[PDB]
């Protein structure tokens, strides 16, 4: 049968989800973690020096994870359900290449193991990586398990996707009685700060930063950041706009009521009110002072004497200020999906691991130190018996932060928990289903239902029916079946793209011009601005698409906020879609038999320009249709499949869109705790509680989803014979008629299985 | 009208949200009749009748000039041209910073003379006009807006969502006999105890009998006198 | 339901090339919000009411709604006719992107399919953009009980 | 449908770009007066600039306050740092030709007052440092490279421009799909 | 896990069509409605019971720990 | 603009150009050239760009022989290949219907206007000599040029 | 600031009066899934 | 281990959530048959439906009748699935009402039920709320020690 | 006011010199805008604010249906104003809140 582009488009789900499972979040990010995340700790925290014996250091060259240089195959890894079984935490030793010198001129290298990664599951480092079944039958490992979790201490932990408002992004955000406070969260990669930014009172805009005693006045800020005209000021927050310059104009007299500035004054100014260093450096308390506060107020750090960039940032911070107290409904969405961020394992056992390194090397400096303060017979030989030794911290640190949740990380400051739980085993979708899940940020102040209703903007990135009940509701939410999480891309090469592309640097750019051409930004700063906004745009999205820049940076044009906005970090939910182009898709058919015939996997329909990622921010800018059918051409995108809005555990669902959403979600609900098959090693394992059905049945009415994700292969369930009637009475309310006799044959049997565990431990005596 | 509703109700709240002063009045018509009343219940007029306000400097004397529109304040019913707006200005004024003489040149421009550590005059003057289209000339300053309603009927009362009862009821062409207000400690320094009870024992009835909530009214009459 | 559909456009249209006759209570761009969300609820009714009308005797969710016993003509009207209007905070779907609700409509449209208003039964099935505001509609419900 | 022809040239020329942001380009139809130009500085190893236009004398001068709050106020002081940037290309037309000259560190030039500077510091008088704290460290410790403003001398410049101009003539290979990677 | 022996309803003796279904679908090729026909299975119970049947035991023998 | 608080004229007080809230946008485009004065997302941004090539043959035609007027261009920063590149790069051609084009190298590209820059601009030279430091004038700039490579 | 004081032990839903004056756990009582039976009195 | 008989007040649901326990266990004969003796395995309420209108699982009954009489696993995704008239086919071409509504008798008096009933099979899952787990009691036993307390 | 200086670019004041000159002196920069017989004025206009007409009822727009209301023997309604919520678990279905169209009676029958 000939290929049908409406109903056969529907294959290039099967195509992305076989190289991009469901559990690749996790896998991914851990992949990048033990790759190239810890290269770049070890290559920060490269080398460690010593007050005394200059004449010597010791230096990290090199990082590992579960393999030496002596053979070409990895360490013997004690396999995960061998872990399970003995309580052991499924882990590969670090290995690193230290060149510590010797006390006669002796350079070399070395393969010492400093401690044990505890290794994710199917991940690179994994030995379930690329099984055939048959090494997963041998291993005594499910072929379906999801994978993406941690066995430390044998119980299975999965880190959460972690929602957050996104970093180094001003939000604007208005309130009744009390003004207007915007912030930007800026976090560097050794310290984090919100410069919070309110109105006190008189409609006057102040800067409020923790370290800064008193909330600085804008005028003040905006003078020190080199910006000290006081018309260029006004022009900048204000441009031509009438009704903001009166709206200004107060804090704009308030700068020459203290007294009139020059750039220095101000800068005296600001740094009077830094509070303190924790008295070192105590000769830096002088005007000096406040160029460590600027470069610490935000993530624009600033290396030279040019003050512009931060002073557009700051400008445009006012600006929008001044906006939503012209007029409210000019304020972000705290709850819009493109403001949020996803935060994955790999990140968070990235930093986890950089400040147990911070530890470790502290210690091994101060175990140095113990030893080489002796004055006499300071033999060299053998220094690394210490380290041999003192490896048993970062892997007690790195275990113990997975098994518990709760990771103290002494450089950032802050305490969280609730960063793992353990992997569910009521069934193989209440395991899966806990892969793919985001826990959303807590100190949210529950007491109220921002972020808990449902948004638009959600619609195929979050689930838009798994939300569980009771009280987090609306907190944790799920991802949806054909969805991406982008990842960290190097932004300086995408901005001399930017002007190449006819951005004229804010540097050239003057203030009076600013406000009356679109200004682009990268990552929220103003880098330029440009004629031809669309043009700009539209040239953008082609190189995107013939791959000259990454898949996943995002570009879209705002109206009302004059800009052109380009994203590259990483964290941001995208999903695939078609292009239409001039009314057309560009997948017509051909593709498709290509694809089925085994042509083109998923990733050349990327490297060809016929599918792109779309974030929430660039759904702006596009016009999708549902269908192949109502293609119109203004429209720039076709869905692949709209079933996709639909998470893994939803899709279990028959003819959910002929339910009430209630019931819909209940079933995302209960269908976690439906018993039926976990696994095809479930006898193996052994494990604190385990509900088996005896006879397990795959529904008779599935789904796409149930068979994409190999729900059918382990079914929770039985197709009851059912008769919808009124019965014995003892029926009402919910209540069942089960058939005896069906009972004795078998319907409904299950069984229960728990384990016991003691330990015989020795003890001194 | 729900649990907030009955949270300030029983926990006598000295500040609620929304308080609502149900006010009756004597005569059937909008010309002339209750836009009236609505008139002398309104919270700031400056800035809805000045039309523009002037920073006016010469070469020693400096004017804060507005031009009081006879149109508005005719077309908008309101009783004041000139003398009531100066004196308003002269007390907000004050309140602010301070006012001794306020002059009117005539022909509605009235305006507002300043004299006297340097700049302090042009930055008093500024603030002065800042402040200025923002003060009180007709009405209580107790009312955010009042707001003509019809009982589906020819009767087109008006309620206001002010704080102030007393001077709802003593305003001509409101009847006092018949105007209560939602905010039962309101009701209770003005009208006396009993009264309260009977605001209290009303609106929580009220409250529940919008919630198709049917509680015999005694439970409501207990708590009401428990609660006075 | 295509008539319902023609006015609304033409009262689009009247809103977006010109001025309408803002409502004396409500400001211009609630009134119509208003006079479509009425003209929609119109619809539904007469349609339900036409439904209801059709409905058999021996009907088993009618005799349930006539009894008491469990469920509504408004539950049967949305099974078999029409699942009117998707109402979340006391209005219409709000955008949920930049001046629209879905990328699926156009931008500042205000049609009745791009806010809420569900054609289709739950008999027929739920389009996408259908769906997803009952989903909300569902999710306002059940959050602030918590 | 004709060729205007365009050249690179001036490899070793030092061409920067001033950006008076305190003054527009033109008030009325006409382009505005050039402003006087004189006592410009410049300090290497930190590319700042400094450069003095004197005020006019015959009105809006406040001469008395001028002196009794500062002591130098003849001259105005506009600064503002050099900034290096890549592709700004200065250019002009000769011969139907536009000849390009690369500019190098173009600024932004700002009021400066000094003289407060100086009033303030006689009113108050009675270590790695490494970073933006180095960068203003350097600026005030290594100074003082005195400038001589010498105005007019173009036509030796657009001479020199076109000897380069003229004498080198290099052709170009680099595939059009090589160059879009290349980007 | 296992074909169960009876049909959950009827109590029909399914467990001993299994692999007669299985070798139906397999040698002379059936369609999955003739071959349950074809075994005598006329009710809709009975043939629910072999259509939805999710053949694990041949799973879980991967991982027999007596080799 | 809208009401205007109402020696040398350019020595009188100056304030700010400013326009009402519910016109900002059409009064924008409007004084984007207007505010110089030099001696549909896409059909608009196309007719403007054809507009800009018409101003800008205007000024090459203008600066033909003036011994003052000068134009920064914006170039990418890498050039193809053919910084110690001299000579003849290449042409700037006027295409039929008043667009233009650039050929810096073998490649093509197109001529933009780039933001207007409403204050002076002057051009200047940098020679510090061991014997003596000069800073030399050369012109004033009179419009910023920005050509930008197409696919 | 974990340290349970004397105040702590009265102050709280879980702490003495509220958890064990006005409110208690009680002997001879019992818990489980309800079912229904029309074919038992209402009383 | 521990084997589990479904008994009195273990918790069920269908994919469309409709949860319940077992209200009570009957016997074969007593439950209601068709013309092919067939019986149902649960018997469910009519009054769940009109409430919370769940037609998906109306359509789930009538599909998966449709695929057990045809052989083929039917398809409910959402947005789509297998179409309505198409399992209504696939029911009166074995012999059935379009509508999955079939004619049983009573199992207790042997007559026509006086009304047709909604017959087929459904996917049913056993939750794990047991009510074996659940069932507690305490007469006297175990003290608090601080507080003298159950 | 808001007038900035020509040289420094400073927001222009006014201030009290000799004789009681109210010049527009700029700080930072000796400028000095003196006023000879010079009317130096700032007009910003304000709004209208006109009338608000009556609040009455829009009660034509909104959804109604067929049911009699509880007060049937008083008013003999059969419509009401309904709206429906889910103001219980997931499991229960959803709640349909009343009021009467010829007493105004609300209830909820859920
Ligand atoms: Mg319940
Ligand atoms: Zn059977
Ligand atoms: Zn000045
Ligand atoms: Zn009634």
């Amino acid at each position: 049968d000939e290929i049908n582009t409406a109903q056969d488009k529907w294959h290039l789900l099967p195509a992305f989800l076989k190289v991009k499972g469901l559990v690749k979040q996790h896998l991914d990010s851990f992949n990048y973690f033990v790759d190239t995340d810890l290269k770049k700790i070890i290559k920060a925290n490269q080398l460690i020096l010593s007050d005394v014996d200059p004449e010597f250091y010791l230096k990290y060259v090199d990082i590992r994870v579960g393999k030496k240089s002596s053979s070409s195959t990895k360490d013997y890894l004690t396999p995960p359900h061998e872990c399970r079984l003995r309580d052991m935490t499924y882990s590969a030793p670090i290995y690193v290449d230290i060149e510590y010198t010797r006390g006669r001129n002796i350079i070399m290298h070395k393969d010492v193991e400093i401690g044990r990664m505890p290794i994710m599951l199917r991940s690179n480092k994994c030995i379930l990586y690329d099984a055939d079944e048959s090494k997963m039958a041998k291993l005594n490992e499910c072929p379906l398990d999801p994978g993406g979790y941690f066995i430390v201490n044998g119980t299975e932990k999965v880190i959460l996707v972690q929602e957050q408002l996104s970093k180094n992004r001003i939000i604007v955000e208005a309130d009744e009685k009390k003004g207007i406070v915007q912030a930007s969260v800026t976090s560097s990669t050794h310290e984090r700060k919100s410069k919070t930014y309110v109105i006190t009172k008189n409609g006057k805009i102040y800067l409020k930063h923790n370290s800064i005693a008193e909330e600085i006045p804008i005028a003040i800020v905006l003078k020190a950041c080199g910006i000290l005209s006081d018309l260029e000021i006004m022009q900048l927050v204000c441009g031509n706009d009438s009704s903001y310059q009166d709206i200004f104009a107060v804090n704009l007299e308030e700068s020459s009521k203290l007294d009139i500035y020059t750039q220095q004054q101000a800068l005296e100014y600001i740094g009077a009110k830094v509070k303190t260093m924790r008295r070192q450096k105590l000769t830096i308390l002088q005007e000096g002072i406040e160029a460590i506060a600027t470069t610490v107020i935000a993530h624009l750090t600033v290396e030279a004497l040019d003050f512009r960039e931060k002073a557009l940032y700051i400008a445009m911070m006012t600006r929008r200020v001044v906006m939503a107290m012209y007029n409210p409904k000019m304020i972000d969405d705290r709850d819009y999906v493109g403001n949020k961020r996803l935060e994955l394992a790999g990140q968070l056992i990235s930093l986890l691991f950089e400040d147990l390194f911070k530890k470790f090397n502290n210690d091994f400096k101060l175990s140095i130190d113990k030893v080489l303060k002796k004055p006499n017979r300071a033999m060299e030989y053998d220094a690394l018996l210490s380290i041999n030794v003192h490896s048993n911290n970062i892997t007690s640190g790195l275990n113990r932060a997975i098994s518990t949740g709760n990771w103290s990380l002494k450089r950032f400051k802050m305490e969280r928990a609730g960063v793992t739980h353990v992997l569910s085993r009521l069934s193989y979708i209440s395991a899966l289903g806990m892969m793919t899940r985001i826990s959303s940020q807590f100190e949210k102040s529950r007491k109220v239902s921002g972020p808990r209703a449902l948004q638009p903007s959600q619609f195929g990135m979050l689930c838009t029916a798994d939300t569980p009940e009771g009280e987090a509701c609306g907190l944790v939410k799920n991802l949806a079946l054909m969805t991406h999480i982008t990842t960290d891309d190097e932004e300086e090469p995408i901005k001399k793209l930017c002007y190449v592309l006819g951005v004229e640097d804010i540097t050239l750019i003057d203030s009076a011009s600013l406000h009356l051409n679109y200004g682009v930004y990268l990552n929220g700063t103003l880098i330029g601005s440009i004629r031809f906004p669309t043009k700009f745009v539209t040239q953008f999205r082609h190189l995107r698409r013939t791959g000259k820049v990454s898949e996943f940076i995002s570009i879209y044009s705002n109206s009302h906020q004059m800009a052109v906005h380009i994203a590259t970090d990483g964290g941001r939910i995208c999903r695939p879609l078609i292009i239409v182009s001039d009314g057309q898709s560009r997948v017509k058919d051909i593709h498709l038999r290509k694809l089925l015939d085994g042509e083109l996997d998923f990733d050349d329909f990327l490297k060809l320009g016929l599918v792109e990622y779309l974030d929430v921010n660039e759904e702006n800018d596009s016009y999708i249709a549902l269908y192949e059918k109502d293609i119109v051409p203004s429209m720039t995108h076709l869905e692949i499949e709209p079933f996709t809005i639909l998470g893994a555990v939803a899709g279990l669902i028959p003819y959910p869109h002929h339910n009430q959403s209630p019931r819909n979600t209940y079933q995302c609900a209960m269908g976690k705790q439906a018993i039926g098959a976990i696994a095809y090693n479930q006898f193996k394992r052994i494990d604190t509680l385990l509900y088996l059905m005896t006879y397990p049945q795959q529904p008779m009415v599935k789904t796409k989803t149930i068979e994409l994700i190999d729900y059918d292969k382990l079914p929770a369930g039985q197709n009851a014979t059912v008769a919808v009637m009124s019965y014995s009475g003892y029926d009402i309310e919910d209540a069942l008629v089960l058939n005896k006799s069906s009972i004795d044959r078998g319907f409904g049997r299950c069984e229960t299985r728990r384990k016991t565990t003691t330990v015989l431990k020795r003890y001194a005596n | 009208l729900g649990v907030p509703r009955i949270k300030e109700i029983i926990n006598a709240s000295k500040v609620i949200s929304t308080p609502i002063i149900n006010a009756v009045l004597v005569n059937d018509n909008d010309e002339r009749a209750a836009r009236v009343v609505k008139g002398r219940v309104e919270k700031t007029l400056l800035s809805d009748v000045a039309f523009y306000v002037q920073d006016v400097y010469k070469d020693n004397l400096s004017f804060i000039q507005v031009r009081i529109d006879l149109g508005t304040i005719d077309k908008l019913q309101l009783e004041l041209t000139i003398e009531d707006i100066a004196v308003a200005i002269t007390r907000a004024s004050k309140l602010k910073i301070q006012a001794s003489d306020v002059n009117i040149i005539g022909k509605d421009r009235i305006a507002i003379n300043v004299f006297p550590s340097e700049n302090d005059v042009f930055y008093r003057m500024q603030q002065l006009r800042r402040a200025l289209p923002d003060v009180v000339v007709k009405g209580l300053p107790d009312i955010s807006r009042a707001v003509i309603n019809i009982r589906d009927d020819g009767k087109r009362e008006l309620l206001v969502e002010g704080y102030g009862l007393r001077d709802v009821m003593c305003t001509d062409g409101v009847i006092g006999s018949r105007t209560t207000t939602n905010h039962v400690l309101e009701v209770f320094s003005v009208l006396g105890i009993e009264a309260a009870r009977y605001s209290i024992i009303r609106e929580i009835n009220y409250t529940m009998s919008n919630h198709g909530m049917s509680v015999d009214p005694r439970h409501i009459q207990l708590l009401g006198d428990v609660m006075t | 339901v295509e008539i319902a559909y023609h006015k609304c456009d033409e009262l689009i249209t009247l809103f977006n090339k010109g001025e309408l006759e803002t409502q004396p209570g409500c400001n211009e761009e609630q009134t119509l919000e208003a006079k479509i969300g009425g003209l929609l609820s119109k619809v539904r009714e007469e349609v339900g009411d036409v439904c209801i009308n059709e409905l058999d005797n021996w009907n088993a969710p009618l005799i349930m709604a006539t009894c008491g016993s469990k469920g509504s003509t408004l539950n049967v009207s949305q099974m078999v006719a029409v699942v009117g209007q998707q109402i979340i905070s006391g209005n219409r779907v709000p955008d949920g992107f930049q001046d629209r609700s879905l990328p699926h409509f156009p931008k500042n449209s205000k049609t009745p399919q791009s806010k809420g208003f569900v054609r289709n039964s739950f008999f027929s099935g739920l389009s996408p953009p259908e769906f997803l505001f009952h989903a909300i509609s569902g999710r306002e419900g059940l959050v602030d009980t918590a | 449908i004709e060729e205007f022809p365009l050249k690179i040239s001036g490899e070793e020329e030092s061409l920067h770009v001033f950006q008076y942001a305190n003054r527009p380009r033109l008030v009325g139809r006409k382009p505005a007066e050039h402003p006087f130009i004189s006592a410009a500085r410049y300090k290497p190893k930190s590319h700042l600039w400094e450069i003095d236009i004197p005020l006019d004398e015959q009105a809006f001068y406040n001469k008395d306050k001028a002196e009794s709050e500062w002591n130098g106020v003849n001259v105005q002081t506009l600064k503002g740092v050099g900034v290096e940037n890549n592709g700004q290309y200065a250019a002009f037309v000769k011969d139907m030709q536009v000849y390009l000259v690369p500019i190098e560190r173009v600024a932004q030039l700002k009021p400066f007052f000094k003289y407060i500077d100086d009033a303030n510091v006689t009113r108050k008088q009675e270590n790695r440092l490494t970073g933006s704290l180095l960068a203003h460290k350097v600026a005030d410790e290594e100074a003082n490279i005195e400038l001589t403003w010498a105005e007019g001398t173009f036509e030796q410049f657009k001479d020199t421009i076109v000897k380069e101009a003229e004498d080198k003539t290099l052709v170009a290979l680099e595939k059009q799909e090589d160059y879009i990677d290349n980007l | 896990m296992i074909v169960p022996v009876r049909c959950f309803s009827c109590g029909k003796v399914v467990g001993d069509k299994w692999e007669s279904y299985l070798n139906l679908l397999q040698e002379d090729e059936l369609d999955e409605g003739t071959a349950l026909s074809r075994l005598g299975l006329k009710r809709y119970c009975c043939r629910r019971m072999i259509l939805t049947h999710v053949d694990l035991i041949e799973k879980f023998l991967r991982y027999n720990p007596l080799e | 603009x809208x009401x205007x608080x109402x020696r040398i004229e350019q020595l009188f007080p100056v304030r700010p150009v400013r326009v009402r809230h519910e016109d900002v946008e059409t009064v924008k485009r409007e004084i984007q050239e207007a505010l110089s004065e030099k001696p549909k997302e896409a059909a608009a941004e196309l007719e403007l760009l054809n507009a800009d090539h018409q101003h800008i043959l205007r000024k090459l035609k203008k600066m033909n022989n003036k011994p003052e007027r000068f134009m920064v261009f914006q170039l990418p920063t890498r050039l193809p290949a053919f910084r110690e590149l001299a000579g003849k790069v290449g042409s700037i051609r006027v295409h039929k219907s008043g667009k233009l084009s650039v050929k810096i190298g073998n490649v093509v590209m197109d001529i933009g206007k780039g933001a207007e820059t409403t204050f002076l601009q002057d051009v200047i030279a940098l020679s510090i000599a061991d014997d003596a430091s000069s800073a030399e004038l050369l012109g004033r700039v009179d419009g910023k040029i920005v050509v930008t490579p197409q696919i | 600031k974990p340290i349970r004081g004397f105040c702590q032990r009265l102050k709280g839903k879980q702490g003495r009066f509220r958890g064990n004056l006005s409110g208690k756990r009680v002997d001879f009582s019992g818990r489980t899934v309800i079912s229904p039976d029309p074919n038992l009195s209402i009383d | 281990r521990q084997n589990r008989r479904p008994e009195l007040g273990d918790k069920f649901s269908s994919r469309h959530g409709q949860k319940g326990v077992c209200g009570i266990i009957v016997k074969q004969e007593d439950m209601p048959f068709n013309d092919q003796g067939i019986v149902p395995d649960i018997i469910m309420n009519p009054h769940g439906f009109p409430s919370r209108m769940t037609v998906g699982k109306m359509i789930e009954l009538i599909s998966g009748k449709a695929g057990v009489l045809n052989g083929t696993l039917e398809y409910g995704t959402c947005f789509g699935g297998s179409k309505l008239e198409d399992m209504s086919k696939i029911l009166v071409d074995q012999g059935f009402n379009y509508s999955g509504k079939d004619m049983l008798y009573s199992g207790i008096t042997g007559e026509c039920l006086q009304a047709y009933i909604f017959f087929g099979p459904i996917y049913y899952q056993k939750l794990k709320h047991m009510v074996l787990d659940k069932m507690h009691a305490r007469a006297r036993g175990p003290r608090a020690v601080l507080t003298r307390q159950p | 006011m808001l007038s900035f200086c020509p040289s420094c670019n400073n927001m222009l004041l006014i201030t009290s010199g000799d004789s009681g000159v109210y010049t527009l002196a700029c700080r930072s920069c000796p400028y000095e805008f003196p006023i000879e017989g010079i009317e130096i004025y700032d007009r910003k206009k304000l709004p209208r604010k006109e009338v608000d007409d009556v609040l009455g009822g829009g009660w034509d727009n909104v959804d109604q249906t067929k049911t009699q209301c509880p007060n049937y023997d008083t008013c003999g309604g059969e419509s009401a104003y309904f709206f429906q919520l889910q103001i219980r678990s997931a499991d229960e279905p959803m709640t349909t809140f009343y009021k009467c169209v010829n007493c105004g009676h609300r209830w909820k029958e859920n």
